[PDB]
């Protein structure tokens, strides 16, 4: 629950009436060219016209790409299923790579009578529950299985995945890729836009989500500070907006928990410039903190 | 169901016949195209052509590569698809004791209700079978059940997998001495207009007759299936817009939301550099 | 004040994280401290755990310790955060040695010990040591470790910049994924200043029960900054074995710069052997 | 037995010498190359003699020259019936037969013997079950009529041998049972599979290499390249032109001699198809021109790409 | 028991020290290295007087200068007939026993236990069997009766070592009956093997940098390179003269003295097949021409290829 | 046997150093060019110190067995080398009379030296092109030689300063340097012109062949511009073309004529470099 704590303000992905697209509604801020494509991504599962698709969302880190997965699992029902995975969650030596990768799979889809997705009830398995469809008790509705960090993802598993997306009762799955022309993980030699080959790249809407601006970003921690509930200022909240645009936005909405709490240790309620002014030198980014070991080594 | 390539569908006649006069013996295709020239449909252009009840399967180089079984016994099934026996004519993974099946159909050829016939066999993105693997066609080829083998690459002078020197297409010498290596050039102006308004109607779009005048000069520089992917959306756009019909401002409305593998590699050169 | 010299700000870095836990924010997040070696990043975890209760527990691992050939790394992983279980009376590594030899079993077992209430679940403080060193596989094992309710505070350490992932081909900042990493809190440390190390010096030949003058340590602060804290240490009873040949009294400057001149720190060794090769690889 | 890899040479009889230990213009089923047909021909002679001192042939010279074709013309001037096996380099690696025995497989393919019935050491089929027939096979011979004759083994482009097949084979050739074996190559200094630093002559070990005796096969001019192409032509019954020939040839000193005896059945059925009588000069351009060859196609997947 | 590789450190027989921890010119066996000579003398000590809580020591220099000798001295020093194993970096890899076991039968064997019969704590010979041999022994050093007796473990070509071994030793060394470990290495920064990624000081983690105290020794003037030549020669009976030492110094200056002390019994069993007892010039350049050196004949290998 | 002045003398040095018994805790290695015949002053420490002395020559590219492991290629080459003298019979035929194995035998043979009905022999172990092995087979060298029933081991390489196997440190003739400090390195020559002749004036008497004076004299012209492998190689080949019009000895042209029919090791990868080196460029 804590993969999706980091997106409790998306009830919606806050477009109007003609399919286009405003600026700050229903939590999303900003990103007014992307969100008019996933408003065309979610009215093409509502078509059902879908035919054995997917969507990467190319683009920097940090400025959205995940929230917008909440979003179309939002605008899609928002009773459907979502089961956020990382790249990286594949890679383990308990399990199997693809069994790992399909038991998010077997994860995504929801039936409707009492609400289960079909890893509650995990060939003969995919059957019963076509039966279902055929008799007219429980119909599927597929949800969102979002994929982060797509490269560390290798081709053994991909063939996998344009099998198990190939068959009939998939979900919608979304990649997230936040590199350019990387070489194929498990391959050694052939090189692929995002990370991906050529053989899922024919199945692949690729909507680019830009960075932001520092009016933008500050108006969406904002938004986490007050769903939170910690009273911050504008002096304290334009810093955030310039550690935003420094580093990133994920490490920019992190700083709210802790540095909350440190006007709970000096006694106030509130966050004013002086506190994240001392935050930001007593934690750090993550590329920073490699600058200080190259410097403190190469001093 | 072709458009265009007026040369490469010849060279399918010519390989045609040899399947026929029976000089294939020993020999495959390559078809060494882009990868966005269709080439699968001209590897079935010999299966809709040889005969109706010619089986085929399309299995792709980078599917060997297989974590629940080994790779050549994976591979030794989808060899074993292609030939069927008349009855609808069965194949020979659905007999499936290994060389009993074998020594069986050399009993059953003279009876009535059984005849051995040869197949097609697609191996697409094959630059990704090893040594290991092109050894087992170097002599699966060599039996008396010999299928049309069609190989399709988009890869130029490479290493091999499985071993470290310098080689065409990924495949060593010994499979590329005696082969037929046909090249598909690419699509054309009007080899474009004629596969997109065939797509349009396979999707029940009205289409205009100058919004395809840049939807085909925008289906040259990105790729085809990228002109495909616009088209189902393009159609969602004027359905709420509310037109019935898609005109020029409705493509570079989506063509501006969903990019392409070559506008979404440069953009991501410019935050990453 | 409680053995922890130097570092004032990265101590208080944790008492930001220290109230983390408490008001009960942490359920997620990992805190990672990295520095140049030798200041103390395998010491603020130590007081860090000491600040949760009286009988905290904790379990100081490394990251080239998870080459065990007896113990698998699901293994040694999987009881590592077993024995930093609260149990009250004995962690939950030794309880699965002798009352089985299973790890479902305990937690449905232990999911029926949450009512009684003889021994309260407090899961305590980790410390995993030399993160840089750590394979791929075992990070998502880290991922699959934080989401039971009966987690424990990770804490970790590495002093390498930016370098490859062990298991990938990726240059990634500090050699961990950015799945953990932009999920982590860097608890930077800095090097000790000139006034900082000699009172460590003092306070290690305090507890060794060796004498030493006031001249004796402003030389040894002078090595103490140059080449390492740890260097210095190993010196101090070395020089407390010079003086006692002569009976000494006390240790002085040239019973430091006969032993300064004697061995060697970590650093002049490899220094002889680069122009030692000069005319013998260069021929 | 298999006939595929002979079928392409199905012309060639013998060496085709006369006995002045010389060779002629155009003989038996060969043409040209009249230094290293010498070579193969005092070759053939030591095997009469026995003068062989376990050693091996080594043919080096460009692909398309007939190194196939010398090392069977030699297979068959020993006699009539003498086995014969060509093999490849990755041949050797199999998932279904690991590397010493398909080594040997085809090392006992080539041995044969008469005892009057014709039999191979590979019919008579777990070395220990091959040294076991090496001794008794060992006093059939010296019971006296039942004489072996060696068949000859080819191994084409030698390199992708590994270093832990030859030295089997330098303990496989040391044998009396052995046949003479033919090595061929095209590789500059190969770096052996397996050392990953030895540079050494067509990829053949250092040891391995104090048997073989090396042959150039030298390539072709398009005068003596169009004699040939009519010579293939003539054992299929397909019927040709002259300046197809001059077309043919002059297309096959642009790329191989390989590739244009692959297009005699092509160009002859695309006179089948529009229904003339045989190839002409058009007939062959619309195959040279439609079909394409490795050395010369995967060029187009560079211009492409550029 | 291989009474093998000691063989050339017969002649050693102590550090040769004065009586306020000074070193000598020439006495019990070693010439020269006084500078180092003091250093060992500090480290003998503190195993005497137990400030050696787990603690190593890493002889760093050049090949041909003494440091196995210097670590046979600390062999002595603690006590003659004291236990003292060498290995080699290159002997852990067997394919037969597993490597980690390997050190166990050095790491153990370096040991004398007390009861009167002495023996090793290997040699009382499967963790269980290095585990619950401990806990008897602990209970005899407090039994009032028994004791161990440290010896020394001496790892020479530290740098093949690999990380498996690294940190199973540094593991080892936190128990009580852990005897002193003296490495060697000739090279300096060398990158670590067990994971083939980085680099480190002479082959040596981080994990034991810090229970390593660096003792330098030098190389030899041409002075130092014929005294160690003669005790060597007087050991073995080598009866050989001064203008054929004077160029078998210069053997040793020119490549090695390791080389130049395994020269002389082919020396002197060249000089037994033309009679003359007493080693003459003309002797020993005709084993340096004859005989080789592995710098030089690498290098002639190089002048033909 | 002819040569090898420089070779041989110090190989006596090395053989009177075993009746000694100083040999105990070295070996000697042979370095130099193959056709030098390494394997011929290395069985000389077979024939002269004793016609009863195991002598085994092994290669070490031949210790790539996918049969084997890389423990019993060796295992098998020492007790094929030591011996047992009670008709000699090796250590390692004891092996096979006791198991249609060593933790019994080595004990019984060395039950054997007190009442000497059966006696031990130090024999030789011949290991040619050791620069092939790695780490993980040298450690066995330090393992099983430093035991009392033990050979002399012989090795031999080309190979100059090159990396070991198994790591990644570079060293003299592909050994560590810690076996280094114990070898005896005694090297090769090249031949020489008038000494190359008395090889080609013995291998003409293994096949009796009758050759002209003009053609010795060209063809040590020919086998020190390129090889002395090649050089034999055109012996035989030099009757049978010489049979034809049966010379009664053969001629000048009629081993260049052979010279030109067949070519040697480094002269016929030249013309792989006017191929494949010139055909990329054009
Ligand atoms: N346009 C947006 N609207 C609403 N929330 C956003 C937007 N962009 C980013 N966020 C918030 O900022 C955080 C970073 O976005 P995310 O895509 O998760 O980062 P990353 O790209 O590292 O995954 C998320 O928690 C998300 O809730
Ligand atoms: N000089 C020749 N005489 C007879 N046939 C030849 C000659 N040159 C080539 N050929 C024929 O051409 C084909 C190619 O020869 P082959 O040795 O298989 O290819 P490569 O020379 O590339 O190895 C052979 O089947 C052979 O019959
Ligand atoms: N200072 C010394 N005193 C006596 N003998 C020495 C001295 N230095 C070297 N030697 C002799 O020289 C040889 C080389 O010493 P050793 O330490 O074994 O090798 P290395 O010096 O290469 O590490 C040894 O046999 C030793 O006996």
């Amino acid at each position: 629950t804590q993969r999706i704590a980091s997106h409790s303000h998306v009830k919606g992905l806050g477009l109007d009436e003609s399919g286009l697209a405003k600026q700050a509604a229903s939590g999303l801020v900003g990103q007014e060219n992307a969100r008019e494509a996933c408003g065309v991504i979610v009215e093409l599962i509502k078509s059902k016209k879908m035919a054995g698709r997917a969507v990467l969302l190319a683009g920097p880190p940090g400025t959205g790409k995940t929230a917008l997965a909440l979003a179309i699992a939002q605008e899609l029902g928002s009773k459907v299923p979502f089961c956020p995975m990382v790249g990286s969650e594949v890679y383990s030596t308990e399990i199997k790579k693809t069994e790992v990768l399909m038991e998010n799979f077997r994860r995504a889809i929801g039936l409707r009578i009492q609400d289960v997705t079909l890893h509650d009830l995990d060939g003969e398995i995919n059957k019963v529950v076509n039966k279902y469809i055929d008799q007219g008790i429980a119909e599927l509705v597929p949800g969102v299985l979002f994929v982060d960090e797509v490269h560390m993802l290798d081709i053994e598993c991909f063939t996998y995945l344009h099998r198990a997306l190939e068959s009939s009762i998939a979900p919608i799955v979304i990649f997230a890729s936040n590199r350019g022309n990387c070489v194929i993980r498990g391959t050694e030699d052939i090189t692929s836009p995002h990370g991906i080959p050529l053989d899922l790249l024919d199945r692949v809407m690729i909507i680019r989500t830009m960075l932001y601006t520092p009016q933008e970003m500050k108006q969406i921690i904002k938004i986490r500070a007050q769903t939170e509930g910690i009273n911050i200022s504008e002096e304290a909240l334009n810093h955030l907006g310039e550690i935003g645009t420094k580093t990133t936005l994920r490490y920019s909405v992190q700083l709210l928990t802790p540095a909350n709490l440190l006007a709970k240790i000096n006694g106030k309620d509130s966050i004013e410039k002086e506190h994240v002014e001392e935050i930001s030198e007593l934690f750090y980014d993550a590329k920073s903190s490699a600058k200080i070991l190259a410097d403190q080594q190469d001093k | 169901g072709m458009v265009g390539q007026l040369a490469a569908r010849r060279a399918a006649g010519v390989v045609l016949e040899m399947i026929r006069e029976g000089k294939i013996a020993g020999r495959a295709v390559l078809i060494a195209g882009q990868p966005g020239t269709g080439k699968t449909a001209i590897a079935m252009g010999m299966a809709q052509a040889l005969g109706p009840d010619t089986p085929f399967t399309a299995i792709a180089g980078s599917e060997i590569f297989s974590l629940e079984m080994s790779k050549t016994e994976a591979l030794t099934q989808a060899f074993r698809r292609s030939i069927g026996v008349r009855i609808h004519t069965v194949s020979l993974h659905e007999i499936d004791v290994r060389e009993q099946i074998n020594a069986k159909v050399a009993e059953w050829r003279e009876e009535g209700k059984a005849e051995i016939i040869p197949g097609v066999l697609f191996i697409d993105e094959v630059h990704m079978l090893d040594i290991e693997s092109f050894s087992f066609l170097n002599r699966a080829l060599e039996s008396d059940m010999a299928p049309v083998l069609i190989m399709a690459t988009n890869r130029g002078i490479t290493r091999i997998r499985g071993t470290s020197y310098q080689s065409p297409h990924g495949i060593p010498i010994d499979l590329l001495d005696r082969l037929l290596i046909v090249s598909t050039t690419p699509y054309s102006e009007k080899d474009t207009k004629q596969i997109l308004r065939i797509r349009c109607e396979e999707e029940d779009v009205e289409m205009s007759e100058d919004a395809y005048t840049v939807l085909t000069r925008i289906g040259l520089e990105t790729s085809l299936r990228y002109a495909i992917q616009l088209i189902t959306a393009a159609s969602l756009v004027c359905r709420k817009r509310k037109g019935t019909e898609v005109q020029v401002d409705d493509i570079k409305r989506v063509y501006s939301l969903f990019l392409d593998e070559s506008r979404s590699t440069q953009y991501m050169k410019e935050y990453q550099d």
